[PDB]
């Protein structure tokens, strides 16, 4: 009777729903942060109905027979966990309140039980973990090599720091270094690059440096970021590594590696970033894209008066008018965004009201319309439609304007979207908005619960460290503007790592929690946070997506253009030519001797080709000629350099352009594009999908718009404030609180300054920019502070006073990057995907021969036996033969190299002697066995061992090794340089190499990389070309330009290879925004415009602000497009080696 | 906030030692110059405090006659530790000890209580 | 920014001639103040007498007679922090003429430090009736000359050679 009452109980429409109320209301309550005390009695109530809804269950489905029915299920265990520790708390407890607490949170995951259709969703996402077991396993690998190399290399560097010189009283390094802890008491020590955190990093060698004079350089102290970032240990060098294949604020340990180092390691950084991030976490896409379609298309398969009234009513009718009244509106309605986006900081009052007048008109017109459309087809048949519904409330919102939060007014600009029904590709995008609260709302819906368990889980545990520690983390005794105290804002640090910017946040953690626990829950966040917003996109996308002599002399010229030597010897002169543009710089006047053979050589070069081209006119006539692609640009180039030269030899020169032409010289290398059979076909490939990329940013423009002009009405003029020169920090606000205040103090005193962000949202272009920045997630946050403690136009900025702005560029984010990048990369690939389809289903980046040698590689994949081999005759050679065949001693081999690789691992910044010494003296038995290895297999397959290619590579090793041994042995008898030294001992590293040979898995993998290598150096060819005229146009016109972020001695543009280093920075569009800063000040007091620059001419370092944005941007936007390149060419090959 | 931890009641025999046991407990690490401890005594509830001990660099111990020479410092400040010790107790000894802790850069200032009963 | 670039050593007689003594900071960002002397000791004599001291931002010039008149500044101005040090003359003449040392006293303002450097920048030049064109310059345009003859020689030769041929075959069909 009772089971049966239960039972009854127990399925009902009305008990999930109301098991499910509560636990909703139970979230926000956790968000309390300091609960009142009677708030308490609320969270027995929880208790109970947990109890009351967990004891019916288990009630019913026992039978009081070992709740059998109860326990079966995976999900019921949670239930028992959270009823008992809510009763165990009220029993006898552990010490840790926060740590036992936390647990409540296990609550929240309750939710997922309760809501139809979560449970499938979480298994779903389950089952994608298990497809990315090999692509782990590799990952730990590769992050390991790199880590044993880079510790190799730098363990020790960060340490670097200018001691200076003379010491007063007899004081030794040593002695001054245990006395003193002290940040001032250091400063007065070490050099300190004007109000860092730590001491400048200095460097031994002529390429990195450099002390001030009066200043040495010693190695001692901790490393910078607080002793977190530093190669000295295996665990260490470990998390750096991470952090550059994440690539998260990867661009300073490059930065300050390099000038500890020296430049000459840039190289190490090329290989890791190159191989080690683009194509790792381009492998973990394909597998996570790859396994998601076999789960999503298997599943899918498996399912297949009253009479006046009426003659005005068919009138209005009639005044629907599609084919020119609806049509018109739109015209209206283009015509108003466009009115709305003229504003600025500084608005004359006549203007000013004239939009004014100018918005009611609008207002009028929409609503008359909206009033004058529902007399035509009634009000139940006009709110039949959706689109209707939605234009009704936005008229709306403005009549309310009038007489009864101004932003909203803003929001009449999305009206905007109206044209989308128009248009093919907008049609798109608000289809991809649909798909994500539409059928794929349950997965969505899972990030969302993801992201607020991780919040309030870190508000508990570190919110009251952050608190009492402030300290550690912050000079001024005050919380940071990234803390973890409070929901919203332990919410916006969870929000900040799901892009990648999880290091400078984890430093501070770190600080005040520890290591082990700010790690562990960092470390969770990022991979499982970023799986599910990985699973989003790709599950987003992937829906969505489904006499006459004359004639002999033609004829003859038309055989020198044609014949090889000819072909050749103008390649040879191409880059020969480009060659001599490097040499121009900074250093030049130093030189002379060059910078006169350079001058000279150019006028060669001009003769050359020119006389070229000639050949070319007579060859193939001037209607064949003009109407080449490449010819244009070839003509083009040298018309230009011809200009300068006839303008040059006349004299009258200098004077602007002709003078501007001269920088134009950069183009150069461009003709060079032409000639390489390479570079030209992947060329080809962008010019096939420029259209189809100019749809989608059409698209992305007029969405930006929007946001751009709702930002302009939030922020416009709103980000001036008063600052202090000499540390730029901003005055309190208690006094100097507005502008008119501030100039009273300049008048009486000397450096404060009223001044604007110079990336802000003033008008509707520099939104644009200010949008660009939060976009890419580089240079955000300054902009973000700036638009929090904004008050008023006129008004000193308050810390935090509007603290809910936040909300604007959460929300750009989401729509902003989230989903257009989810659009930009949807058309990229698939337009793509057309261009196979066209040239007969062949690899679209690669070149003929290419292809043939791409083939060969394919035939490595099979697995037809190869010969057994026979034993020798002599049993003697026979058993050994017979040892070294059977598998168990092979994989005693594998477990050696492991045994080996755990040594390396052991090694540290200053280990001592007597650990040094042993680590020398295992080394030398693992050569030794590893040598003996190798005869043995010899002994016995003799002839037969050479035929594998694995063996081969074993044989190598070993003949590496013995050589990397002796060598820095005799290294260390002749002595002088170290440095030559540790790349020596680099051999080493080969034996772990070995391991890929046992695991099946992780081969499969690594030959799918072997396999894009053609690909992908094509288009590493077009890359480097395009940096190389970028470098050269950067040299000219911005050295000299002021130092200031991103820009000082090393990664300047004073030489050629300083440019190259920015250039290959910028290439992920990391600190992008540092480098563009400088170049935007012009004009007293930003820069000084005629400064002597001695050793040389040239007179200002101001920056162009319209050139120096054209050219970053430009910058950003090409490599990006060439990056998608990558994407694609790894995925192709992915599936291919996968699917066999 | 200071986290402090005492004895909220200390009962003690006449005659035997008393250990003063008291936890002072805040993040960051001790100075030497920045830590400093003071301990007073007070015959009862609302009777003037009387400053015995301090630590200022080093131990002050301010020989209060009332105490003689039977207090000594008991505890490593380095571990937030900052317990004394009363030889020999007396009847007199009873009453009210307040240990006060002062942790640079710590703002917050910490504050343990001990009531002391001696028995007979 | 500051580069180093070597004086020229050749001056004509009865013109202008400027000396160029340029001495950089290894960080530009820390800030010094300077001071420079230039001794000249004329060729064939043993010895330096010091010709001018500028400290501060006036120039102080000996009165000896070699070198009286005919010198002024053309060093870093207003800056108190010179970097550039240049000497120019005006009507230069053969008395001009032997070695230049310049030597530089500069004081590094540091956070607790004060630092007092000496770096010596030495000019050499011999006074010339003519001014002679650098051997860089003049084998420079005559090797190019040569290039361009000869390239165009060869261009002209292959067509004698392949343009006959070309004739050639259109008569034996
Ligand atoms: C702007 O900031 C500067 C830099 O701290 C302030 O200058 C300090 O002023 C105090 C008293 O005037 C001096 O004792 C310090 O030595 C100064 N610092 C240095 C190193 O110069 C200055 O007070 C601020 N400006 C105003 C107008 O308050
Ligand atoms: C701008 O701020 C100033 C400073 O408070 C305001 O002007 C006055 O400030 C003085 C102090 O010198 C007070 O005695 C006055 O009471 C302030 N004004 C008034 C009317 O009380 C000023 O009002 C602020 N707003 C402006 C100038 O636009
Ligand atoms: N301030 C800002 O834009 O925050 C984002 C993040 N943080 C920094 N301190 N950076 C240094 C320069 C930079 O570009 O702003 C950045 N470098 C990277 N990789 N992301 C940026
Ligand atoms: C070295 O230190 C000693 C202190 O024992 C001092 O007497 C001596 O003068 C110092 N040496 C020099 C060269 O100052
Ligand atoms: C400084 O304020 C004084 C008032 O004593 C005024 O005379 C002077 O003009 C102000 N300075 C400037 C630059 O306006
Ligand atoms: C010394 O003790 C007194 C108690 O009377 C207290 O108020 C004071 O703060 C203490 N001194 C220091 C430096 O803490
Ligand atoms: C040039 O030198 C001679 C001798 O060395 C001297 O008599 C003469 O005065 C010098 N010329 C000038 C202009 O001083
Ligand atoms: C060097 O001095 C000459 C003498 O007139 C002066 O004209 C010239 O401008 C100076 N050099 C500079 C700074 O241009
Ligand atoms: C050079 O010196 C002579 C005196 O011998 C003087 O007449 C002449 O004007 C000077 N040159 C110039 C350019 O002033
Ligand atoms: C260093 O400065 C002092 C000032 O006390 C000065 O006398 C001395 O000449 C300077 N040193 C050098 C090498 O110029």
């Amino acid at each position: 009777p009772l089971r049966r009452i239960s039972i009854k109980i127990l399925v009902h429409s009305l008990f999930s729903m109301l098991i499910m109320c509560t636990i909703l209301t139970n979230c926000i309550f956790m968000t309390m942060n300091n609960p009142p005390d009677w708030t308490k009695n609320v969270e027995y109530t929880f208790t109970g109905i947990y109890t009351f809804e967990s004891l019916v269950k288990i009630l019913a489905r026992g039978f009081c027979v070992g709740e059998f029915t109860f326990l079966r299920d995976p999900w019921n265990w949670l239930d028992f966990v959270v009823i008992v520790f809510a009763y165990l708390t009220e029993f006898v407890n552990l010490g840790n309140v926060s740590a036992l607490r936390t647990f409540r949170v296990l609550r929240a995951l309750k939710t997922i039980s309760v809501i139809p259709g979560l449970k499938t969703i979480v298994g779903a996402l389950i089952q994608s973990v298990k497809k990315l077991s090999d692509v782990m396993i590799l990952t730990v690998f590769c992050l390991s090599v790199f880590a044993l190399i880079g510790l190799q290399l730098f363990m020790g560097n960060l340490k670097h720091k200018c001691f200076r010189n003379s010491l007063e009283n007899n004081e030794t390094l040593e002695s001054i270094m245990n006395t003193l802890e002290s940040e001032e008491d250091f400063r007065k020590y070490f050099y300190y690059l004007e109000g860092s955190k730590d001491a400048l990093l200095c460097g031994f060698s002529t390429d990195s440096g450099q002390c001030p004079e009066g200043y040495t350089c010693v190695k001692i102290g901790r490393n910078p970021d607080y002793g977190y970032t530093s190669f000295d240990t295996f665990s260490w060098a470990f998390l750096a590594l991470f952090r550059l294949m994440t690539q998260d604020y990867w661009e300073n340990l490059y930065q300050q590696t390099l000038r500890a180092a020296g430049k000459t390691y840039m190289i190490f950084f090329v290989v890791v970033i190159f191989l080690g991030s683009f194509y790792l976490i381009n492998l973990i896409l394909a597998v996570v894209a790859m396994a998601y379609k076999e789960q999503n298309q298997a599943n899918i398969e498996e399912a297949k008066c009253s009479p006046y009234w009426i003659k005005f009513k068919k009138c209005i009718y009639f005044i629907v008018m599609d084919p020119f009244v609806d049509l018109a509106i739109t015209i209206c309605i283009v015509l108003n965004t466009l009115f709305m986006a003229m504003e600025h900081h500084p608005m004359t009052e006549e203007f000013k009201n004239v939009l004014a007048i100018g918005n009611l008109v609008f207002t009028g017109i929409f609503a008359a319309e909206m009033v004058l459309k529902l007399i035509a087809m009634d009000p139940y048949e006009y709110f039949q439609v959706g689109w209707n519904i939605f234009d009704s409330l936005i008229v709306t919102l403005s009549l309310v304007e009038l007489f009864l939060l101004s932003v909203l007014r803003s929001f009449r600009l999305l009206r905007v979207f109206k044209l989308a029904k128009s248009w093919p590709t907008l049609n798109m995008l608000i289809k991809i908005i649909g798909n994500s609260v539409g059928a794929l709302g349950n997965l969505t819906l899972v990030l969302a619960i993801i992201v607020f368990i991780f919040a309030v889980v870190g508000m508990q545990l570190f919110g009251k460290s952050y608190k009492e520690c402030v300290c550690k983390i912050n000079d001024d005794c005050t919380l940071p503007r990234w803390h973890m105290n409070d929901f919203f804002h332990s919410f916006l640090i969870v929000f900040r790592v799901l892009c990648g910017e999880w290091i400078e946040t984890m430093w501070d953690c770190m600080e005040v929690a520890g290591q082990a626990m700010c790690l562990i829950v960092y470390m969770m966040v990022m991979v499982i946070g970023n799986l599910v917003v990985l699973n989003l996109f790709l599950a987003l996308l992937l829906s969505s997506f489904s006499g006459k002599i004359w004639w002999n002399i033609r004829k003859t010229c038309y055989k020198i253009v044609e014949h090889s030597w000819f072909e050749s010897f103008i390649v040879l002169m191409i880059l020969l030519s480009s060659g001599a543009l490097a040499f121009e710089d900074i250093y030049i006047e130093r030189k002379k001797t060059i910078k006169i053979i350079l001058e000279y050589a150019d006028k060669i070069f001009t003769y050359i080709f020119i006389l070229e081209m000639l050949l070319k006119w007579i060859a193939y006539g001037y209607k064949t000629y003009f109407t080449n692609a490449w010819c244009w640009l070839d003509f083009l180039i040298v018309d230009v350099s011809l200009v300068t030269l006839v303008a040059n030899t006349l004299g009258y020169s200098d004077l602007g352009p002709i003078k501007s032409l001269r920088t134009l010289r950069a183009l150069r290398p461009l003709r060079a594009l032409s000639r390489f059979e390479g570079m030209r076909v992947v060329v080809n490939a962008l010019i096939g999908a420029i259209p189809s990329i100019m749809n989608v940013l059409l698209v992305c423009l007029i969405f930006w718009l929007i946001f751009s002009i709702m930002g302009v009405n939030l922020f416009a003029g709103k980000f001036y404030e008063c600052i202090n020169t000499t540390d730029g920090s901003r005055f309190p606000a208690s006094q100097v609180p507005n502008r008119s205040e501030c100039f009273a103090l300049m008048n009486v005193s000397q450096n404060v300054r009223w001044k604007n962000l110079k990336v802000n949202f003033d008008n509707v272009g520099l939104g644009y920019l200010s949008l660009l920045q939060v976009a890419t997630f580089k240079g955000w946050t300054i902009i973000m502070y700036a638009a929090v403690d904004s008050v008023n136009v006129d008004k000193q900025p308050k810390y935090e006073y509007s603290l809910y702005m936040y909300i604007y560029f959460v929300v750009f984010i989401i729509f902003g990057s989230f989903f257009t990048l989810n659009l930009f990369i949807g058309v990229i690939i698939d337009n793509f995907n057309q261009q196979k389809k066209k040239l007969g289903g062949q690899d679209i980046f690669m070149t003929e021969e290419q292809k043939k040698y791409y083939n060969a590689m394919k035939k490595l994949g099979s697995k037809k036996p190869q010969k057994p081999i026979p034993r020798p005759g002599n049993k003697i050679q026979g058993c050994i033969f017979d040892l070294v065949t059977n598998q168990a001693f092979d994989i005693s081999i594998m477990v050696l190299i492991c045994l080996n690789m755990v040594t390396m691992m052991v090694e540290k910044e200053g280990q001592s002697q007597h650990m040094t010494e042993v680590l020398y003296w295992i080394n030398v038995v693992f050569i030794i066995l590893f040598t003996g290895e190798c005869v043995l297999k010899l002994i016995s397959l003799r002839h037969y061992y050479f035929t594998v290619g694995w063996n081969i590579f074993d044989f190598v090793v070993v003949i590496i090794s013995i050589v990397g041994m002796f060598l820095a042995d005799l290294i260390e008898t002749y002595f002088v340089s170290p440095t030559l030294f540790r790349v020596i001992r680099l051999a080493r590293i080969g034996r772990i190499l070995r391991l890929v040979k046992g695991a099946k898995g992780i081969r499969t993998l690594l030959f799918a990389l072997m396999m894009s290598l053609p690909a992908l150096f094509n288009i590493g060819l077009l890359l480097f070309l395009v940096m190389f005229i970028y470098a050269i146009f950067g040299m000219s016109n911005f050295a000299y330009v002021k130092k200031e972020d991103g820009i000082n001695d090393m990664f300047n543009f004073e030489t050629f290879g300083n440019s190259m280093i920015c250039l290959f920075q910028i290439t992920t569009s990391a600190g992008w925004d540092g480098l563009l800063a400088p170049i935007l000040n012009s004009k007293p007091p930003d820069c000084d415009p005629k400064k002597v620059h001695p050793g040389s001419s040239v007179e200002g370092d101001c920056g162009n602000p319209s050139v120096g944005i054209f050219y970053f941007v430009s910058y950003i936007i090409i490599s990006f497009l060439v990056v998608v390149n990558m994407y694609i060419a790894v995925i192709l090959e992915n599936f291919s080696v996968a699917t066999e | 906030s200071m986290e402090v931890t005492v004895p909220a009641t200390l009962n003690v025999l006449n005659g035997s030692d008393a250990r003063l046991p008291c936890t002072f407990n805040s993040c960051y690490t001790v100075n030497h110059k920045q830590f400093s401890l003071n301990w007073t005594y007070q015959e009862c509830n609302n009777c003037s405090e009387e400053m015995f001990l301090q630590f200022r660099m080093k131990i002050i111990n301010l020989k209060l006659e009332r105490f003689q020479d039977r207090v000594e410092f008991s505890g490593n400040p380095s571990k937030y530790d900052v317990s004394v010790m009363l030889r020999n107790v007396q009847p007199e000894d009873e009453g009210i000890y307040n240990c006060y802790i002062m942790n640079p850069p710590d703002r917050h200032r910490g504050h343990g209580k001990i009531h002391l009963q001696v028995l007979m | 920014g500051c580069v180093e670039v070597d004086s020229e050593t050749e001056a004509v007689y009865g013109m202008t001639f400027k000396i160029l003594c340029i001495s950089c900071k290894r960080r530009s960002e820390t800030n010094a103040e300077t001071f420079t002397e230039w001794t000249f000791r004329q060729k064939g004599t043993e010895e330096f007498v010091k010709i001018l001291r500028y400290e501060n931002e006036v120039l102080q010039l000996e009165e000896d007679e070699r070198f009286e008149g005919r010198v002024v500044w053309n060093g870093s101005r207003g800056t108190k922090d010179l970097q550039d040090l240049s000497i120019f003359i005006t009507n230069v003449t053969y008395n001009h003429s032997g070695d230049y040392e310049c030597h530089v006293y500069r004081l590094l303002f540091f956070e607790n430090y004060e630092h007092n450097t000496s770096v010596v920048k030495k000019i050499h030049i011999e006074v010339v009736d003519k001014a002679n064109r650098d051997m860089a310059s003049i084998v420079s345009e005559i090797m190019m000359y040569v290039l361009i003859v000869v390239l165009t020689i060869w261009l002209v030769a292959e067509m004698i050679y392949c343009y006959k041929k070309i004739a050639a075959a259109t008569e034996t069909a």
